[PDB]
Parts: C-alpha cells; structure tokens; sequence
C-alpha cells in the first residue's frame, strides 16, 4: 500500500527528481493532520462494533433484505454483512490513517464487485449502508475527521459500483 | 448437497413458510418410496462393476471409433480412464437415486464436466451415449429384479443427459 | 438431512453406500412417518406454542421486556415472537429432516454474533426455546415430546 | 461400529454427536440381537457354505487347481479355503459390528496389492466372494440374507 | 444446464515419456540450465538414437 | 515465543489406498505454544502417538511478555 | 556444424492421412455394397 | 426455450437414433397432461388481470413496499411491478404449457437477480408476491394445475434466491 | 478408536477366532446398556457448559490456583483451563458412550501427562477437578450412569497420575 | 494493429527520435522477406477455402467432434466451425503479409478465448483443426513461407490455449 | 511438454501405422543435430550470465526503460527483467534441446501475456531484448546453432508480440 | 550423501591434499565396476517386484507374523511391510549404483529402528526378510553383483538391529 508519505516519494522517484519546495509541503500537510488522523483512528477503534451496529440499524434493518427472501435472511448471511461492514469500516480507517486509499484499492475493492455480482449481493443497498456508517463515523469522530472517513468510505462505495 | 427433503425445506425456508399440507404429502410420497430407493441402490450396489463393463461393451461397439486409433479409448490408459468416469456416473446416479433430488448429480458431477471434457479433448456426445446405456441397462435389471417401483431410477441418468449433453435444438 | 450425511460420507471415501449408512438411511425412511406426525403437531400448535412460550419467558425473565430491555416495546416484543417462530420453524424442518442440519445452515451458523450485533441476551434467547421445547413436549406422547427434544436442546445449546 | 463413525465424526467436528446420529446408534442397538443372530449362524454353518463356495468357484475356474493355476499343492488348496474362512470371519465381525470398519481394517484395505504379491488373481478371488456370498445367502433366512447381502456386496466392490 | 463455467483451458497430460522429456522436465522443474547429468543422458541418447 | 520440542511419531493412514511415497513419521521439531493444541490434537486424530514433550523455550508460569 | 539444421533449416514435411469413414458406418458400408 | 417434446426430441437426437419405445412413453404422458395444461392456460389467459389484482392486494397494497420510501410507491413503479407480475405469469403459463423451466431460465431468470439488484428491487418483496401469484393461480384453476402451475412459479422464487 | 462392541471383535480377530459365549454375553451387556449410555451423552450434551461451569466452581474457584501467583490466574489461562475442561467432558461422554476408555488412552492420555508436566500444571488440581466433573456429571445424569462414566473419569486422572 | 513497418516507426516514434541505423536495417529485412510473403498471401487467397476443407479432413471429419451430441455434428454448428476457420487462415494471411502478430491479438485472440469457454467449445479439438491448417496451408505454400504460416497459426493456437 | 520423438510417435499412433517413410526423416534428422545442440546448449549454459550481459548492453541499457519512469529502473525490476532473460535463453534451450516449441507453450506462452500486460512489461523492449539476446548466443555458439535458438527466440518474440 | 569417488575426495580434502596414488587407482576400481554396478541396478530395477515376491515367499509366507496376531497378519499391514521391503530393495539398489553406503543412513535408517520399535514392529523379522531380500538378489544379478548387494543390505539390517 501507500501513505502520502511514500505518494509523495514514489511520485518524486518516478520522474527521478529530489524532494522539492512543492512536495515537501505535501509532506507538511500530512504530518499536520497526523494528530488528527491517530484520534480519529483510535476513537474508531474503539467504537468499531457500535459504529457498524448502529449503521446497520439506520439502513438495513426492517428493510427487504433481512426478511425471507433477502440476502440478509439466514444468521450466516447476516454475520457475512456484519463482517463485510466491519472490513469497510477498518479499512477506511487505515486509508484514513495512511492519508491515501491505496490500500482500498489493492485490497478492499479490485474484485469485490465482481464478487458481490457472482454472489448477489445487492451493490446500491450496500453502498447505503456504507453511508450509514458515514454519518455514524462522522458523528462519533467529528466534521473533519469525519469527512476524511467519509472520502474514504465514499471511495470504496464508488469502487463497488 | 440436498436431497428431496433438503430441497424442498429450502424451497418453503425461502418464503418463510411453515411446512403447509403439500409440502407433507411430497414429504410422505419421498419416505413411502425410500424402500424401492433403498432397494435400487442395494441392486446397483451389488452389480455396479460388471454393469459398467457391459455398458462400456456395448458403447464401443456403438461407436467402434472411440477403440480404434486416434479415439479417445485407444490406450489401455485411456480404457481405464473411460472405466473410471462411467464409474464415477453409476456412483453419482446410485446417490442421486437415494437422495431422490439431482443437486448431488449437479454439484458434483455436471458443474465443469463440459470445461474438463473439452481441456482434455474428450467428447461430450459418446459420455452421455454410455450413460444411457448404463440407465438402459440398471432399468432392465431392476425391471427383473422384485423392485415395485423403478421409474425413479430413469431420473438421474436422464438428468445427466439433460446437463451434460449438447443443445442440438 | 441424514440421507445427505451418509451420501457425503460415501462419497468422501469414493465407494458406494456402505452396508451401514443403507441401514441408517432405511431406518430414517421407517421413522419418517413418526417425523411427520411430530412436525405437523408443531406446526399446527405454532400459534398457541408461541404464544405460551413467550408468556413464559416474559414471566420469567421480565428484565428482557421491561423499559431499556431489547424486547421492550410493542415492536421489539412482536419481533421477539416473530424470532421464536423462526426458530420453531427451524424446529420443524429439522423434525422433518431428522437432523439439525437446516437449524444450523439458516439459524444457528452466527447468531451469536447477529445477537450481539442487535444487542440481545443469547443467554435469554436460550431460554425462550427451552420454553418452546417444554410447551410442544407438553402438546405429544411420551417418545414424541423425547424426539423433539433432541433439536430443542441442540438450539440451547448453539445459543448458549 | 456405527458408535465408532458416530463418535468419530463428532469427534472431526469437534462437537457432540447429533439427534439423528444418536437415534441411529440407538437403533442399532436394537438390532443387536439379529446381528448375534448372524453371527453364530454364520459362525456354525461356515464349513458347509466354504465347501460349498469352494468347490463352485473351482468349477468356475477350472485353472487354479488344474496345470498352470495358482494351487497345486494341497498347502495352497488349504490356503485358499482358509481365506474364505478368513472373509467369512471377517463378514460375521462386520455384521455385528453393524459397519464396515472391521472389514476394511482387517482384509479389505490393500488387498488387491495383498493378492497381486502372490499372484492370485483378483477377478478370481472376486468371483470367489460372489459364491460365498450366494452360498451364506442361500443358507440364511429371506430377512437375514438380505440384512447380510450389503456386507457381501460391498467386499465385492472393493475387491473389484 | 450449468450455470456458470470455470473456463475451459487446455491441458496438455504426458502419454508417455522419452528420454529427451525426462531430462528436460528435470531442468525445466528444478529451475537450471541443463547439468553435466541432463546433458549426458541427452549425448547419450542421441548417439543410439 | 514459548516453544514445545515435541517428539512423536505419526504413521500414515492412507499410503496403501494413495500410492504416496513413504515418509519419515517420527519427527522431534519445536512448535509453537499457540499451535501446540491443534498439532496435538491433529496427531492424536491421526493416530500418532507423542512420546516426549519438553518447554524448550520459554520460563513456566510467566504470566507476561510471551513472545 | 550444418547438421545442427534441425529446425532453422527446411522442416521435413509429414504425412496426414486424410480421414476415412469407419466402423461406425458398417451398416452404411454394406448398404452401399448391395446398393453396387 | 425447451418443451417435453424438443427435449425428449434433443435427448434422442444428441444420441443420434430415432426414438425408442422409451421417448413415445414420454410423448403420451405429455400428451395426456396436454388437456390438463391447456384448459389451465386459457383459464389464466382469460384471468391474466384479475389474478395480478389479487396477488398485489394480498401481499403488497397497503404496506411499506406501496407507500412513501417504498420501490413500488410512484406510480410508474407501480405499473413496472404489475408489468413484472405480468411477466411472472405470462412465463409460468409457457413453462407450464412446455412441461419445462427452460424458457424461465432462458429468459425469466436471466440476469434477472442483478437487474433487480441494480434498480433497486425489493427480492423478498417480490418473492412474496409471486407465492401470492401462484396461491391465487392454484384456487382459481384448481388443486392439480394449481400444483403444476405453483412448481414453476417456485421455481421462479428459487432462481430469485 | 476402539469401542467396546469392537473390543469383542478385535480380540477375536487376535486369536484368529469367533465371537463366542465369554465375549457374546459382554456384548449382550453392552447393547442393553447402550440405551442408558445413549440417554447419559444426550443429557451430557445438553448439559455440556453447565456441568463445566459448576465443576470450575466447586473444584477451583476462590482458591490459590485462581489466585495471583496461581497456574489458574491470569485469563488466558483461566480460558485454557475452561477449553480443556470442556474436552475432558466431551471425550469423558464419548468414552461413556462407546463403552471403553480406549479412545481416552489414544486421544486424551497421549501426550497430556508431559505437557502439563512440561507447563507446570498442578495435577493435583487437575484430579480434583476432574472429580468435581465427575461428581457433577453423576449428580445430573444419575447414580446408574453416573457410575460409568465416573469409571472413565477415574480412568483418565489414574492415566494424568 | 502495426505492420513490421508501423512497429519500427511506431518504436521511433515513441522513443522521438529518427529512423537510425538499426531501423533501417529492419526495415530492409522487412523489404527482403516481403516479396515472398505478397506470393504466399496470393497463394493462400487462391486457395482458401479448399485449405480449410483438407484441415478439417484431416483433423475433423467422420469423428467424435462432428458426430452427432459433439459441437459440430448439426449443419449450423458446421457452418460456425467452418467460420471460425475461415476467420483464422484469413487473419493468419493479413499477419503473414503484415509480418507481425500484433493483428491477431486486435481481432482475434483478444477475447475468443472467453468467447468459446462460453460458447462450450473444445479448445483442444479447434487446436487440433488448426495444427493441420499448418501443415496444408505449408504444402501449398512452401517451406519459408510456411514456416511463417506456421509462426502465425502458433500463435493463434497459443491464444486459444 | 513434448518433444519430436513425442510428437512424432504422437502423429504415427493417431493415424494408426508404424514410423513409415517421413516420421524416420524427421527423427533421424533430429538425433543427427542432436549432438551439436547439446553442444550448443552446454555453451549457453556456461555463458548464460555473460550472454544476457552484452544483450543488457546492447538493448536495455542507457535507455528511457532503465531511466527513472521506466519499467526497468528500480533495482528489484531490473533484476526481474534479467532473471526474465535468463528465463527465456533457459526455455530456448529446452525447445531447442526437445525440437518442439511445445515446452514454450506450456511454460512460457501460457501467461506470459497476461503476466506483462497486467504488470505493464512494455513488449517492444522486452522483444528488442530477446532479440539481443539472440544475436549475442549466435555470435557465441556460431551461425548454424544460431540459427537453431533463434528459431525458439524468434517464437517467444512472436508469442510476447 | 556422497559416492565412492565423493568420498574419495573428501578424504583428501579433508587434509587439503592433491588426488594421490591411491585415491587415483581407488577411482580406477569405481570405475572399472561402474559397468557391472549398472547392469545390476538395469536387471533389480527390471525385475524389482519379482525380488520382493520371491524373498516374502522364502521368508514370511505361511509364517507366525502372517498368522494373526503378528504384524505381518492384515492386508494393510502386509501391504505396509511389502511397501517398506520394496522401498529397502529401492535403497540397496541406489547404495550399489552409488558405490557407498552413506546414502541409507541419510534416507533410511534416520529413524527405522526407533519408529518400529515404537509401532512393535519385529525387528528380528525385519532383519530376515532383509536376508532374504539378501539371497534373492544374489541369485537374480549374479554373485560378483550379489556380493556387492549384500553389503548395502547387511548395513541396512545392522543399522536397524
Ligand atoms: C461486578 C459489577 C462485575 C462482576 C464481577 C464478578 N467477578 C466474579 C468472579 C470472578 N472474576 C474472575 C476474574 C479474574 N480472575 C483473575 O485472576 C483475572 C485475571 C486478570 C480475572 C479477570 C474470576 C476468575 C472469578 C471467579 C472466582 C475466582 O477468581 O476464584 C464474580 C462472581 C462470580 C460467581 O458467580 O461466582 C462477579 C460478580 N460480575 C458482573 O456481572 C459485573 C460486570
Ligand atoms: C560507482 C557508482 C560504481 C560504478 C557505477 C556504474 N553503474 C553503471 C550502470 C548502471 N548503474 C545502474 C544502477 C541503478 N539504477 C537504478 O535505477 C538504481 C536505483 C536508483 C540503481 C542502483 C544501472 C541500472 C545501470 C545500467 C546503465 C543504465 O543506467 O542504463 C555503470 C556502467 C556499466 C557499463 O558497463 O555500462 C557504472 C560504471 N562503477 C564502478 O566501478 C563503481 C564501483
Ligand atoms: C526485461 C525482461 C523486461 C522487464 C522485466 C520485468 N519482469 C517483471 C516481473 C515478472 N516477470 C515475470 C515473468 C515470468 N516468470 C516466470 O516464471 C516465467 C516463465 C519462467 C515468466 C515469463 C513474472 C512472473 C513477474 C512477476 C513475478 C516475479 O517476480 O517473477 C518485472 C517487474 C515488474 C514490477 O514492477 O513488479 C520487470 C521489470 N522489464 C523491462 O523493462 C524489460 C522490457
Ligand atoms: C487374446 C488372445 C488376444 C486379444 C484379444 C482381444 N482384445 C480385446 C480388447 C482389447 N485389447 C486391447 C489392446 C491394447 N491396449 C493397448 O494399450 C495396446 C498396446 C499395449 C493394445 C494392443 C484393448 C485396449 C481392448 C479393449 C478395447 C477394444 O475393444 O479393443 C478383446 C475384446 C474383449 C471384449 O470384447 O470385451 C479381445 C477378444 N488381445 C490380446 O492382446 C491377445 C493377443
Ligand atoms: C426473543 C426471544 C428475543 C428478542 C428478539 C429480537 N430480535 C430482534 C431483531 C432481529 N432478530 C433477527 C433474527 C433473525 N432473522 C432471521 O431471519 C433469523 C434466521 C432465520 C433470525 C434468527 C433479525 C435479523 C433482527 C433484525 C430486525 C429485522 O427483522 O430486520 C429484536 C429487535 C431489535 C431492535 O431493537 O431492532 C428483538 C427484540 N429480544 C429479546 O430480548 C429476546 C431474547
Ligand atoms: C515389513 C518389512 C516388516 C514390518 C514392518 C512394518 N512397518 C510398519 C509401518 C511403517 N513402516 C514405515 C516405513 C518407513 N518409514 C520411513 O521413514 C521410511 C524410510 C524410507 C520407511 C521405509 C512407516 C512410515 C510406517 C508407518 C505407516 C506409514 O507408512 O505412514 C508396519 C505397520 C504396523 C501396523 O500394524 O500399523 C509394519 C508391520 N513388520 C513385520 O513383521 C515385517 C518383518
Ligand atoms: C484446567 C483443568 C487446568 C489448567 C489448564 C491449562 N491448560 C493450559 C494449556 C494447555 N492445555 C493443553 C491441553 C490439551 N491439549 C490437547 O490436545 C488435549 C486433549 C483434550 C489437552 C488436554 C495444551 C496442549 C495447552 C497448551 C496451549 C495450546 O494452545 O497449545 C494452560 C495455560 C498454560 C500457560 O499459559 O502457560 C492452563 C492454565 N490450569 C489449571 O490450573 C487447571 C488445573
Ligand atoms: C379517488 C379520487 C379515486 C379512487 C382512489 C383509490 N385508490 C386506491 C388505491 C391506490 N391508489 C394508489 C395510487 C397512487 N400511489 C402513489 O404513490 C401515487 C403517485 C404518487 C398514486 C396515484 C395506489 C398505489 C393504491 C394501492 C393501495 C395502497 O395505497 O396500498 C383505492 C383503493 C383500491 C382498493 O380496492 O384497495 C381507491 C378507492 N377511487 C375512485 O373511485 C376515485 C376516482
Ligand atoms: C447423399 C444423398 C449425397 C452425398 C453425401 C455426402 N455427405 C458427405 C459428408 C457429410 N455429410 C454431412 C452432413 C450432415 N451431418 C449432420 O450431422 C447433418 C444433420 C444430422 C448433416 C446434413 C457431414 C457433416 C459430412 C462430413 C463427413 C463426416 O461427418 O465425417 C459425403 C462425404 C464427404 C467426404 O469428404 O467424405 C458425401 C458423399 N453426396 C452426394 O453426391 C449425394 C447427393
Ligand atoms: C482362494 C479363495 C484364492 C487363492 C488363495 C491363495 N492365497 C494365498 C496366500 C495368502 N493369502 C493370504 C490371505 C490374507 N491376508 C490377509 O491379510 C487377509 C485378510 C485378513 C487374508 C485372508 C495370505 C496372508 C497369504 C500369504 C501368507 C499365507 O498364506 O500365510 C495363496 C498362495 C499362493 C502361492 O503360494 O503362490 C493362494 C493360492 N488362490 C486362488 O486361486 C483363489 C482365488
């Protein structure tokens, strides 16, 4: 994977250039917003089972997809939806610590949505759970930590569809 | 796998449905015929080697080609490789016939047999030609054998044809 | 289903159906008539079986139910009964099948952490299928009420 | 026995044997006294049934003990009755054990390498448990013989 | 019929063996260039060939 | 990381049904404790039979800083 | 040093022979001869 | 799409001979359930409307699906789900009428899991309306036809499964 | 492993004999026997956690191995004794139903002495938890069982000693 | 696609630099071989289809695969199998006359792997079809330009494969 | 893999008759070139390091592909592209050793494509340098073994094309 | 491992000293024995089942361990020993071609002895069928081979003694 940190390097090193003025205050910003992103992280950490739960609340429970007939019906199932949620949530924290969703890319996202059209999961009732967890995140971390968690769980929705 | 009771749980487990007065009576119709079931199996249990040998000596009469060079029979390697898989069909048949239900037949039989079949040049049109020789064949002997009920027993082979063979129409 | 059983275990080995497995299998077959009766009891007892069962577990166990209680409320009572008639149902298609393969495939494979996800007392979900298996063992004969039994306790014990 | 599969399987899923696995325990305990039964019918008509058996097959195959067979002297005649002495042992134990197990673990597993280190041939050794078992079948009663068929049956397949 | 295919890709099983594809099945798996043995066997048998 | 020096001997029980080339059964190798359990328990199933056991790695009792 | 010319020189040219109807046509075979 | 008669025709063909005794046993029993399957047919012709009326009033008219924030609320919704049911029954009648699902699988179950998937559509709500189709279907054509209709319609909700 | 029917036959089997009257009539006991065994591993089954859970009380709980400075005091260990506890039950149950202790020499008495020997663990207070099991066990199955599978719990401390 | 040609020019090109040395040095190979290859082209032009018959008669006919339930025996599916080699000596032909295999894998290879795993057909068998494609397009063509010929089927065989 | 004597029993069962007049041709053409091209393999063999050395030079090196930006600039890649080089002349050796390409198929051409398309292997560069590679071990083993190797390079330049 | 000319080199090198007169007329003998050495391992290997067959029959047939109640009586259990026969046969025949004996204690008698001993094999037994697998393959090649034989097979019935 890649942090801004190493973004910012392997951008510099593929055009074979040394660290300049213009990279370095990338470098800068990410080590401003380090604090910030270790509180978020940690706040999240402990928060991981509520954050999901209380997503899964707001979205799909009640709905067509935990009554017979959905894909959220056997206890299986439903355990397979949690642990999915939970994957978003901990990867988006890591892609939030990182400060780059590379990680989600090369190991939440190149596949899942082929996986999720075999297996039949539904992709739009998934992405609204993702965004449930959004506003959770955003409310339980705050409006900018919350929306760098949020640029992440936003990207991994637009990676499923 | 499923067999009959499995499928048809699964199929009211879908709708949420309890276990209504049809479902009882397809129920009671699997558990009168598991006997004759029990019985085929025992039957094809008894004789499944030599019942695949004379289905194998009669589908190579029926195509001559599939022992002549150039077929895919001609080795002795390749003899005991056709042995083998029409083995593998009694086998899978003799479970179906017990299951009462072809999800077996289909999991582990027909899901990659075309995919195999073709990577290793096998054709597709002799395998299902022996298997209903095969299918000819227990029919006939369960028909002498006491069996009351034998109707069953076309199911499974019949079903292998269906999956495995070609869509000429 | 314990025809599925013996299927896989023949075919794990690649033979045939052993001499052994046709025996389990045709005693399965003789009992299944015993099955159905069991089944269709329970089927037709799944209102008032329902009803009693969450009567009781509602007397005993009024925390669950009292405010701040995950079965507090008319909604969170309706879907405490709806989950006992799930998990009855699933009572029946084991009856049926003669195991507890389906209890297990559809609600017994992660309920525990679906429980602990939607904040339920496993401990109490127990309880409410023991007092399932006592109000049907209550409504059949003697080796009936035995022969159910055996999924009850196979629920209790998944859950807790 | 049906107890050892039982115990061993949920053993393998590292859990306590099931309701229909239980139930199938519990019937062949029941059927314990027809096993005893084969048992000592098999264990006190062995000798006409080898005899029988033996001098069938032999007719069959007119090679072993004529010129270019496998028993000329009479210590290889007696070896092969005492094999079918040995199968039929091992079908008795098989039967009262309920499965296959002692069977496979005594002369079944191996055996087609067992008789091609010594040159007996398998289809021949094949057709001899086909007499057999049609000679024990044929001395046993309908019900009895077909309890004790499958076993039969099943050391014919493995044998070939 | 089925529903899905795994994807039908060639496979090419040894008929039988000669001493050419046994020398060189032994190099192409150890990953060498062909030894002092594999290319003895290949002299070998090329002059009885 | 504590470690188990573990010698036991495990036959096969499939290598007359498989054609699989034979191999040495008896093994004395160091496990670790977290793996110990299943590779007991997947011996004991296997039929073998663990002759020795000893804690090479690792002061009993310790209550902190395992591995 | 030319006979290392296996392959870079000209291939040696095989012989196919084209395929022929078989036992599988016996009935058809015979047919034609009464047909003669 | 393949009936009892092209199957049996295909399974003859695909073997290369002309049909044994075994393929005329199954020709007449097909012809002899061809009455049957026929007056099943035109009696469902005849009640295409009125059985969609029915199951839609059974399960899915006044609940969450049919008011606000449900897929069948607009009313352009409304008219694709009773088009859909259309459909269900339209398909179950020539599954009916052929002896086979293979036009369902053809054609009714073909991409049909991740169309709905992608709009939207509610599974277990759908699946539940096509069980009221068919109980609807089974009471007014009959306890037999009603049966032979109701495989094909679960077959439908399996293959939604 | 090695059930008390196959005993009979593994004997016989030894010397190259029949199943006669000294091994029929202990096989005739143990197939009378085997409804009570059958009833005594469902009750134990069903039982399973609580019969663990009482025995960890009356043997362990409140004592120095639980104690700070005891084998039974940090949480991790405390899990590790519940976990071989509850195999100690399950094994004790299959050894109850198969009529012998030999699948208890084979699987439970393998290696178990040297490790624990190995680990310091207190034998003294593994024998006595073992009784407590045992005690509980025949308090909740009843005094006929209880006395059976008492005799493989006896077997399995006399093996750790 | 790319001619040799448009290979060198298009590695020029990309390099930005002029045609050296070395370019013209391929670009005269290039202009050696291409008189032999206009003569192979025309001579495969003009016996195209008959080509195609003696490859299937040798590989083809009166076999497995054209008998009746193999992929070939119904006149249509003749006719694709017939198609599918049309396909190939022409685009064998345009790679001949171009001198590069670029084309293949434009038109060809770049999905019809897939195409046929679809479709069920034996990859094998068409691989079979297409080895004697070699060697009657190399009786009518010579030994060179069959050796070109073949280069091309290769690689068309090694993308079915 | 296979070789010619594989290839040539292969042709000699299929048609059903003995190695008549040709398949002798081709085999005792083979054994014939078999000595010197186990002498030429040896060579390679002894200069397999020195051989993808000059072809490195005469290539690869002091190019935008080992310039930053370039697929062979990092360390891990070009050791990669060298140990491909050694991958191709190993694989040249055992097509040339076995007189088929076969092993080539097999073993080289199976995935190579996808491997360097997915890596993003520029091709141009990788055939220049097999093509260096090439006249490299002509220059070392003489024109006539070559030619031989460069019969197989020329393949795997055609399949990487 | 290491051979007869191996070892021979590494007892001059193990004083660091040039290949002597006697280490040169010593790889004489190996050499001028090479030839029979070949023959030999070509006839054992031709003929290797029917050594193991013979030497059961004249040592362990119609004996005490195939009576039951030895380790010879189960089919598994004579398959495991004829296994092990041959695979002893496999290893004296590769200790003849080697021209030393380091070999089967570096694959065999690692840990035989101790594993038999653990499994209550017979090693008395053992070491008569090695004996007998001893005079078998005297017989078979020839007593110049037999004798040669014979002391890899003594070293492996010592080793396991
Ligand atoms: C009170 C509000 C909470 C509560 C506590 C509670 N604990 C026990 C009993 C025990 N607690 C432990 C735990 C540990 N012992 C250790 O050495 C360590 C290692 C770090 C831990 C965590 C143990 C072992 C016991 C058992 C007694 C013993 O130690 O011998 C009880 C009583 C349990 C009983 O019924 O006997 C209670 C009440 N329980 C709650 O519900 C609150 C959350
Ligand atoms: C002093 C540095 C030593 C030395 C240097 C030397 N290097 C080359 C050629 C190359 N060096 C590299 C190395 C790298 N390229 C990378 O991208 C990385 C990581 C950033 C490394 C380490 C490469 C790839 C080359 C190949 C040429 C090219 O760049 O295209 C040479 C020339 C060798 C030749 O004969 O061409 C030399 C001289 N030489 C010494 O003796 C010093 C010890
Ligand atoms: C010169 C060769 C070009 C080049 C090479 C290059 N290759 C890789 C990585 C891989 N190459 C292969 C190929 C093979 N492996 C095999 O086993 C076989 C057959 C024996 C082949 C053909 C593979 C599999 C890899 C990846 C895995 C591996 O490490 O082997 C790289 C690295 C790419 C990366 O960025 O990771 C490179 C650079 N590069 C050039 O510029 C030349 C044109
Ligand atoms: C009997 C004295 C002679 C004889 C007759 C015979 N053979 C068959 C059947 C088969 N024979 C073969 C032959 C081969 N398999 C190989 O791999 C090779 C090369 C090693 C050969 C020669 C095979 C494969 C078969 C089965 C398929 C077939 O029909 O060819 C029969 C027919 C048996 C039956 O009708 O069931 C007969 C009568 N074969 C001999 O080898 C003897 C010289
Ligand atoms: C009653 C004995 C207990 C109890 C019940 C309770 N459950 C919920 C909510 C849900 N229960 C389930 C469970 C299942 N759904 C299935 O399909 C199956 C498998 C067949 C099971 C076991 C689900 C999925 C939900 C979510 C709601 C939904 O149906 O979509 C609640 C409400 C929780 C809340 O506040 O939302 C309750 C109260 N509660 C108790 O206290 C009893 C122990
Ligand atoms: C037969 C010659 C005599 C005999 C032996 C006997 N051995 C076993 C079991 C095993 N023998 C081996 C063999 C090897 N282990 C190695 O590491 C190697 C080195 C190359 C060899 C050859 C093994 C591995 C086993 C265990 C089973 C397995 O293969 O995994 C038995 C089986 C005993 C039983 O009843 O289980 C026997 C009988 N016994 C005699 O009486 C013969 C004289
Ligand atoms: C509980 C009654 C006593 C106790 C237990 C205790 N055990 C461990 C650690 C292990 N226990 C085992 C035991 C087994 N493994 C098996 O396969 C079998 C068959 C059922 C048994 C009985 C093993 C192997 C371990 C090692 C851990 C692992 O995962 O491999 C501990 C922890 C010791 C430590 O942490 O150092 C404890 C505490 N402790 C007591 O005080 C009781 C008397
Ligand atoms: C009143 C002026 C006329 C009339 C009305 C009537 N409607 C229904 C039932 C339904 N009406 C709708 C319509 C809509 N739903 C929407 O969301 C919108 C678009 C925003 C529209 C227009 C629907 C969906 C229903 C279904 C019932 C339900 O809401 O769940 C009825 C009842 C029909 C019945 O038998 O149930 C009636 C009476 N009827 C008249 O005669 C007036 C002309
Ligand atoms: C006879 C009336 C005319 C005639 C026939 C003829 N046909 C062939 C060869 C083939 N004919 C077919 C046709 C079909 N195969 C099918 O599966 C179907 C539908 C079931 C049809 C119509 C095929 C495919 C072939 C190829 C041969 C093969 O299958 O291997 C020939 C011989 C061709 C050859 O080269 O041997 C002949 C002579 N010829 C006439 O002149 C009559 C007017
Ligand atoms: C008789 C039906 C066939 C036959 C017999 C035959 N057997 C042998 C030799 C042996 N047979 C056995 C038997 C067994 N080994 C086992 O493990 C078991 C399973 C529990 C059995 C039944 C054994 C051990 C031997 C060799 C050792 C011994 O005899 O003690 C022979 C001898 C052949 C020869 O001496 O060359 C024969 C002849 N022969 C036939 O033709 C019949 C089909």
């Amino acid at each position: 994977m890649q942090d801004a940190i190493t973004a910012v390097i392997n951008s510099a090193d593929v055009q074979g250039k040394y660290l300049d003025g213009a990279a370095m205050d990338k470098l800068k910003s990410y080590f401003a917003s380090g604090e910030l992103r270790v509180r978020a992280a940690s706040v999240i950490s402990a928060n991981a089972a509520t954050i999901v739960k209380e997503a899964v609340a707001k979205s799909l429970l009640y709905s067509d997809v935990t009554r017979p007939g959905g894909n959220m019906y056997t206890t299986r199932r439903y355990a397979a939806c949690i642990r999915d949620l939970d994957y978003y949530l901990r990867y988006a924290t890591y892609a939030m610590l990182a400060g780059d969703a590379s990680i989600l890319d090369e190991r939440v996202l190149n596949g899942l949505k082929e996986t999720y059209n075999s297996l039949g999961v539904p992709i739009s009732s998934t992405v609204q759970a993702i965004q449930a967890i959004k506003e959770v995140t955003a409310s339980l971390v705050g409006a900018d930590a919350g929306k760098e968690m949020g640029v992440y769980l936003d990207y991994i929705c637009s990676g499923l569809s | 796998m499923r067999d009959a009771v499995t499928t048809l749980i699964k199929n009211y487990d879908l709708t949420g449905r309890y276990l209504d007065r049809n479902a009882m009576d397809e129920l009671k119709a699997y558990f009168e015929s598991g006997s004759a079931r029990i019985a085929a199996a025992a039957m094809i249990n008894a004789n499944s080697a030599t019942i695949v040998k004379r289905a194998a000596a009669q589908l190579f009469e029926e195509i001559p080609e599939l022992i002549r060079p150039s077929g895919n029979a001609y080795t002795t390697r390749r003899f005991s490789a056709c042995l083998r898989d029409m083995d593998y069909y009694l086998r899978y048949a003799s479970y179906a016939l017990i299951a009462a239900d072809n999800n077996v037949l289909d999991e582990r039989v027909l899901q990659g047999l075309r995919e195999t079949y073709n990577s290793l040049g096998v054709p597709i049109g002799p395998t299902v030609r022996g298997i209903q020789i095969m299918k000819e064949m227990i029919e006939a002997m369960a028909e002498d054998s006491s069996l009351n009920s034998t109707d069953f027993i076309a199911s499974p082979f019949d079903h292998m044809t269906r999956e495995l063979s070609e869509l000429s129409v | 289903s314990i025809v599925t059983k013996s299927i896989v275990n023949a075919d794990a080995e690649a033979r045939y159906l052993s001499p052994g497995e046709l025996d389990r299998i045709k005693a399965f077959v003789t009992g299944g008539a015993a099955r159905l009766r069991i089944a269709e009891t329970l089927t037709g007892s799944r209102e008032t079986i329902v009803k009693q069962a969450g009567d009781r577990l509602f007397q005993k166990r009024p925390d669950i139910v009292s405010p701040g209680g995950n079965a507090y409320g008319e909604e969170m009572t309706a879907t405490c009964l709806r989950d006992m008639d799930y998990y009855l149902r699933l009572v029946t298609y084991g009856v049926v099948s003669g195991d507890v393969t389906p209890i297990e495939e559809i609600g017994l494979v992660g309920v525990r952490e679906m429980y602990r996800s939607l904040g339920t007392p496993i401990e109490a979900v127990a309880q409410s299928v023991r007092e399932m298996k006592e109000v049907a063992s209550g409504l059949m004969s003697s080796d009936d009420a035995a022969e159910a039994s055996a999924y009850f306790d196979f629920v209790i014990g998944k859950m807790s | 026995s049906v107890v050892s599969q039982v115990i061993l399987q949920a053993d393998d899923q590292l859990r306590y044997p099931t309701s229909g696995e239980l139930k199938g325990i519990q019937a062949f305990l029941t059927t314990g006294a027809q096993r005893i039964r084969i048992a000592e019918t098999l264990a006190e008509n062995e000798k006409k049934i080898v005899d029988q058996a033996q001098k069938q097959l032999f007719k069959k195959h007119p090679e072993y003990r004529a010129p270019g067979g496998n028993a000329y002297g009479q210590r290889q005649y007696n070896q092969c009755l005492r094999d079918y002495g040995w199968y039929l042992r091992l079908v008795t134990y098989g039967v009262l054990a309920g499965n296959k197990e002692p069977i496979e673990t005594t002369g079944l597993i191996g055996v087609k390498e067992m008789y091609n280190s010594l040159n007996v041939p398998v289809p021949g050794m094949v057709d001899a448990v086909t007499v057999l078992k049609d000679a024990a079948l044929g001395l046993l009663s309908a019900e009895d013989a077909n309890e004790t068929a499958p076993y039969f049956d099943y050391i014919i397949q493995f044998m070939s | 019929s089925v529903k899905a295919s795994g994807g039908s890709s060639l496979a090419r099983p040894q008929l039988y063996q000669t001493v050419p594809v046994s020398a060189i099945s032994q190099a192409e798996q150890q990953d060498r260039f062909l030894e002092g043995s594999e290319l003895n066997e290949l002299t070998a048998y090329f002059q009885s060939g | 990381m504590r470690m188990f020096r573990i010698t036991a001997c495990v036959p096969s029980q499939t290598r007359i049904r498989t054609q699989r080339e034979l191999q040495n059964t008896y093994f004395t190798k160091l496990v670790p404790y977290d793996n110990w359990f299943r590779e007991q328990q997947r011996i004991m199933k296997m039929g073998g039979k663990i002759v020795k056991v000893e804690l090479a790695t690792g002061r009993p009792g310790t209550n902190a800083g395992l591995a | 040093p030319s006979q290392v010319a296996f392959a870079s020189g000209d291939p040696i040219p095989q012989n196919v022979a084209r395929r022929t109807p078989g036992p599988s046509l016996n009935r058809f075979k015979e047919m034609a001869r009464q047909v003669k």
